[PDB]
């Protein structure tokens, strides 16, 4: 299976970060969670 | 919406100084036209009624 697994390897690589996906992402999470604060805080002040 | 906000203020602020000036304005008129007639020509209508 270890085997297959290296074909599984040079299989879809050859076809065609992580890590550092997975922290950016969520860190623009709560900064889009800021954004949306801000949004409601411009559009409401903008709406007064 | 900030720069939308920028304007809205810009536009509240000379919404501002137009009321404010077009309130001065309003008392102003409202004292002088509203109370002058209706203190001079009443009295010096009276007047003429009393010296007349």
């Amino acid at each position: 299976h270890l085997n297959f697994l290296k074909k599984r390897l040079l299989q879809q690589c050859e076809t065609l970060k992580m890590e550092d996906l997975t922290n950016v992402s969520s860190l623009l999470n709560m900064e889009r969670a800021r954004d949306k604060a801000n949004e409601e805080g411009l559009a409401l002040l903008q709406e007064e | 919406k900030k720069r939308q906000r920028m304007i809205e203020v810009q536009d509240e602020l000379l919404r501002l100084e137009p009321q404010l000036k077009q309130l001065q304005t309003k008392y102003d008129e409202l004292k002088e036209r509203k109370s002058s007639l209706r203190n001079a020509a009443y009295f010096l209508s009276n007047l003429k009624q009393l010296y007349q």
